[PDB]
Order: structure tokens, then C-alpha cells, then sequence
């Protein structure tokens, strides 16, 4: 709660100062900003006409010579609409193709657990909060990330009695004297027991096996 | 006051031998920065830092500390 | 990737006379954006590399005493020797992908010698540091430790791993070197990297020989009309050649958006694998490849990525 309360006040700080993290968004704005400004500006061009005025050309000239300057500005215009239209369709088939990767982190991320890396954020997936956004969405990725490291002494597997016993759920980690059973993600040290771990084979076939006892808890119940 | 690129020639930048993440890209692994009687500065790009693993057979590394970090990505819709 | 490219406005349309350079204040601002087009694809080239081929910023180097599991692991490893640092397959990889008339051909940003320092970074990633080096700090597990937890996602226990280790080792360094074998004899499976390069080259080759045909004009040549042809009768001729150069100019950029959305959605697939196949386990069927997840392997390849996925049948 110390580590969790902090975190989303770095958020917090992180978009109240810099502006350029939601810069993909405004990426969005400024490219249908040059899109909109594209077909004003195509107005003031001549297109091989002498002026681009309409009633500059047909209350100016005859209409056999009108006929051919109008169709010349009206062609020029056809072409301005066929850059215009067929950018809108390249440019949202981005957009929906980020809108299903979209729908499918509000499905996955959000309302379940994921198992994905570099999917639902960096690291082991917890869960995912969304937040609404002008032309978008906004992701807040809650993530699991180890941090401190402390190398230890493994072994595959203990020889006891001559087979060769086998870890369940766990690693076999050392301090240098004695063999703990811990787990990937963090150390907690147990005690060595039959039901942590798994009986299968001999001791011969096991490269790198070590001698160890077996702690078994029904031996100190049989006289009690 | 001059330096040959693999895209071409470049004049009006300094090379330096120092190698970290720039700001304005050039190509050919060549990237362009402003820092600081201040100038614009060529190098090579930098990859990050420089970590080698150690390597045995008897040696295990098992974490014991944890960090929950927030991160924030941005998908238009 | 692709083949980043830029237009000239000036030396494509007109043949390098005065009367045909005054005729496009007129047209204005019709090859200004078209090349502004083809400037935000060369933005976008740059941004696939940086998402497929380096995943994280942290760069693993391999111990120099090598023995891992009783493998042979020098065919994806780079070689010290040589100056330039590729494997031993990428050298296969390399070698089976194969006048200035204004148009020019960027070059890339990142380079293919530092493709092969993210390659030989995330394989020592790999093999060294198990499937916590993208998820957080690199931690050391052995390799013998590796392969039974990796097991363990597909419902396979630890007695199969420790016994039959010794015949892990016949069959995995037989089935990589069908590998090295297959793609030196035949270049047909670098083939969807072969059209990149074979698309690029119909688009080129499309519009240099636009400016051999008449569009309607009686000559193709802009110093034959001002030279021949009264200059009433020339600005009829001279602004047909104009127009017709721009509507195939105007096909040459429409074509490179197209192709740049079929690239995006190669990219964001092959980083979307690099991200779960490489850096993780995946328990899904046909997308680390065909049964079983185990490891998978990255290559440098021009223009693109080679995966090698390791399967469990």
C-alpha cells in the first residue's frame, strides 16, 4: 500500500507537466488538420487557367471559350477530391487497426488476467485500468517486477536412500550449508519435506545430483 | 566542420567519439544531437548499457524484492 | 521494412527547361504533399525496426567458456573472428536476397551490423538468463534448470528431461543442421523477402518508363514543342505532359500507402512474436509454431526477421 499509493501520483505528475506522452492522440488532430486545409488552399490554384474565379471565366469570355477553361477547373477540382478521400480511407484503416488491438486489451487485459509479456505492460500481468480519452483511450498497466537479486547454490535433484527425489513446485536453492526449497519469484525457505517433493529413478542417471536427508514428519509420529 | 557519412556529407557538425541516445536521427547509424559555446554533435548510436551475465552450472539467482511500477500506453480509437 | 524512397518534383516531371518550371507555379501544391507522403512512410520504416528487433535496451554478451547442456549452441552465436559479426546461419541468410534520373533512395537508419547486436543480445538472453530478461532484471538460471520448468507449461514432468538428456542431444543438433542444410541449397524460402526487394523494383521500374510515352501529346520531348510549336499552340502540348506525369505520380504514391499498411500488420505480427515467443512461453497451437512451445530463436534477416522456433512433438 506504500508502493501502490505512490505509483499512480508519478502518473499523476507525469501528465500534468510532460505533454508528449499523449502527442499520438494529437497525432490524430494534426493530420486531419493538414487534410482539412489541403482543399482550401487547392482553391487559390490556377490548374493551367488563367484565373480560378469561375465568374472570372464565363462572364469574361465567349461560351465556346468558356467551356474549355471550365472544364479544365472542375477536372483540377475532381482531382483534389480523389487526393482527399482516398487518404481518408488509408489513414482510418490505421485507426482500426489499432481499434481492434483496442477492443482486444479492454478484453483481455481489463476484465480478466492475462498470462501475455509486452502485451497487457511490461513485466507479470496484474490488471489494467482504463481511462477515457478525447479520440481514444488511456491504459494504466499495473505490473509485477522483481527488483533485488542474491545468487544461490542449486542442484536438479537430492539423493536420499538411493532414488533420486525430484522438486514438485519450487527450485532447490543453498546458503552454503544447508538445502532450502524456494520458489522463481521470491524466497521463502522451507523445510525439505516428502510432500514438496517427488520420488522417481535412481541416483545414477542424474547429472549433478547431491546428498541430502529427506526430512519425513511421520517418523517422529510413530512413537508419539 | 565536416564529416563523411555513408548518406553523404555533413558540414556544420563536430564528430565525437562519445556514444548515447540522441534526439535527431541522419542514418547509416550516424544520429545528430544539441547539447553543450554550444553546437550540434555526430556520433554513433548507442544500444544501451554494457551487462555480462555471469555463467555455471551450481549457481541459481533467486529474487527477493518486488516493485509494482504503473505504465501508461495510449491506443487511438 | 522497405525500401524508403523519395520523388524530386522538379527533375521527373520537367526535362530540365525553363517554360516547364514556370508552369508549376500554377499547379502548386500538387507534388508538395505527395512527397510529405512519402516522407511519413519513411518515419514509419524507422519505427518498425525499433519495435521488432529490439525489445528491450539492455545488451547480453556471451561467456567466453562455453559448454551449455551438452548442446551445440555455434551456429546462432556470432564469430569473434571476423570483423563484422553475424552467425552461421545468418551468413546463409545474407547471401540469397538479391542511372540517376531524380530519384533517390534513402538509406536506413538502423544498420544490419547493429541488427545482429540486438540478435546476439536477445540470444544471450535466452540461454543464460532463462525468461526473466524481459520482464524485469536479468537473473542467472542454469540450462539444465531452464528446459524442466519450460516443460512444466505443457503438462510434461521432470522425470523425461534428466534421463533422456543424452538423446535431447542427438536429436536437437540433427534437426538444426537440416536447417543450415535447407537454406543454403534453396533460396525459395527467403522468397517473402525476395518481393520486397521484387516490389520495390516493379515501382521503380513503372515510372521511369512513363516518361518514354506521349500522354496524348504528339511529342514527348518539352525542347521539341518550345522549339517547333508557337507558344499559344505550346501551352496546350507542354501542360498534357504535365498532367500526365502527375497521374502517374499520383499512382506511384497511393501504391506505397498500401504496401506500407501490408507492412505494418507483418510488423506489428512479427513483434507481437517476438514479444511472446522469444521472451516468454506461449501455450497457443500454430503461432510459436506448429505443437508444442518450447524456445524460439531470432535471426537477421535483410529487410524482415527469420524465426526458428523450437517444437515439442
Amino acid at each position: 500500500a506504500n508502493q501502490f499509493n505512490s505509483a499512480i501520483g508519478k502518473i499523476q505528475d507525469s501528465l500534468s507537466s510532460t505533454a508528449s506522452a499523449l502527442g499520438k492522440l494529437q497525432d490524430v488532430v494534426n493530420h486531419n488538420a493538414q487534410a482539412l486545409n489541403t482543399l482550401v488552399k487547392q482553391l487559390s490554384s490556377k490548374f493551367g487557367a488563367i484565373s480560378s474565379v469561375l465568374n472570372d471565366i464565363f462572364s469574361r469570355l465567349d461560351p465556346p471559350e468558356a467551356e474549355v477553361q471550365i472544364d479544365r477547373l472542375i477536372t483540377g477540382r475532381l482531382q483534389s477530391l480523389q487526393t482527399y478521400v482516398t487518404q481518408q480511407l488509408i489513414r482510418a484503416a490505421e485507426i482500426r487497426a489499432s481499434a481492434n488491438l483496442a477492443a482486444t486489451k479492454m478484453s483481455e487485459c481489463v476484465l480478466g488476467q492475462s498470462k501475455r509479456v509486452d502485451f497487457c505492460g511490461k513485466g507479470y500481468h496484474l490488471m489494467s485500468f482504463p481511462q477515457s480519452a478525447p479520440h481514444g483511450v488511456v491504459f494504466l498497466h499495473v505490473t509485477y517486477v522483481p527488483a533485488q537479486e542474491k545468487n544461490f547454490t542449486t542442484a536438479p535433484a537430492i539423493c536420499h536412500d538411493g532414488k533420486a527425489h525430484f522438486p514438485r513446485e519450487g527450485v532447490f536453492v543453498s546458503n552454503g550449508t544447508h538445502w532450502f526449497v524456494t520458489q522463481r519469484n521470491f524466497y521463502e525457505p522451507q523445510i525439505i519435506t516428502t510432500d514438496n517433493t517427488f520420488v522417481s529413478g535412481n541416483c545414477d542417471v542424474v547429472i549433478g545430483i547431491v546428498n541430502n536427508t529427506v526430512y519425513d514428519p511421520l517418523q517422529p509420529e510413530l512413537d508419539s | 566542420n565536416v564529416f563523411q557519412t555513408r548518406a553523404g556529407c555533413l558540414i556544420g557538425a563536430e564528430y565525437v567519439n562519445n556514444s548515447y541516445e540522441c534526439d535527431i536521427p541522419i542514418g547509416a547509424g550516424i544520429c545528430a544531437s544539441y547539447q553543450t559555446s554550444q553546437s550540434i554533435i555526430a556520433y554513433t548510436m548507442s544500444l544501451g548499457a554494457e551487462n555480462s551475465v555471469a555463467y555455471s552450472n551450481n549457481s541459481i539467482a533467486i529474487p527477493t524484492n518486488f516493485t509494482i511500477s504503473v505504465t501508461t500506453e495510449i491506443l487511438p480509437v | 521494412s522497405m525500401t524508403k524512397t523519395s520523388v524530386d518534383c522538379t527533375m521527373y516531371i520537367c526535362g530540365d527547361s525553363t517554360e516547364c518550371s514556370n508552369l508549376l507555379l500554377q499547379y502548386g501544391s500538387f507534388c508538395t504533399q505527395l512527397k510529405r507522403a512519402l516522407t511519413g512512410i519513411a518515419v514509419e520504416q524507422d519505427k518498425n525496426t525499433q519495435e521488432v528487433f529490439a525489445q528491450v535496451k539492455q545488451i547480453y554478451k556471451t561467456p567466453p567458456i562455453k559448454y551449455f547442456g551438452g548442446f551445440n549452441f555455434s551456429q546462432i552465436l556470432p564469430d569473434p573472428s571476423k570483423p563484422s559479426k553475424r552467425s552461421f546461419i545468418e551468413d546463409l541468410l545474407f547471401n540469397k536476397v538479391t542511372k540517376f534520373k531524380g530519384l533517390t533512395v534513402l538509406p536506413p537508419l538502423l544498420t544490419d551490423e547493429m541488427i545482429a547486436q540486438y540478435t546476439s543480445a536477445l540470444l544471450a538472453g535466452t540461454i543464460t538468463s532463462g525468461w526473466t530478461f524481459g520482464a524485469g532484471a536479468a537473473l542467472q538460471i542454469p540450462f539444465a534448470m531452464q528446459m524442466a520448468y519450460r516443460f512444466n507449461g505443457i503438462g510434461v514432468t521432470q522425470n523425461v528431461l534428466y534421463e533422456n538428456q543424452k538423446l535431447i542431444a542427438n536429436q536437437f543438433n540433427s534437426a538444426i543442421g537440416k536447417i543450415q542444410d535447407s537454406l543454403s541449397s534453396t533460396a525459395s524460402a527467403l522468397g517473402k523477402l525476395q518481393d520486397v526487394v521484387n516490389h520495390n523494383a516493379q515501382a521503380l521500374n513503372t515510372l521511369v518508363k512513363q516518361l518514354s510515352s506521349k500522354f496524348g501529346a504528339i511529342s514527348s520531348v518539352l525542347n521539341d514543342i518550345f522549339s517547333r510549336l508557337d507558344p499559344p499552340e505550346a501551352e496546350v502540348q507542354i501542360d498534357r505532359l504535365i498532367t500526365g506525369r502527375l497521374q502517374s505520380l499520383q499512382t506511384y504514391v497511393t501504391q506505397q500507402l498500401i504496401r506500407a499498411a501490408e507492412i505494418r500488420a507483418s510488423a506489428n505480427l512479427a513483434a507481437t512474436k517476438m514479444s511472446e515467443c522469444v521472451l516468454g512461453q506461449s501455450k497457443r497451437v500454430d503461432f510459436c509454431g506448429k505443437g508444442y512451445h518450447l524456445m524460439s530463436f531470432p535471426q537477421s534477416a535483410p529487410h524482415g526477421v527469420v524465426f526458428l522456433h523450437v517444437t515439442y512433438v
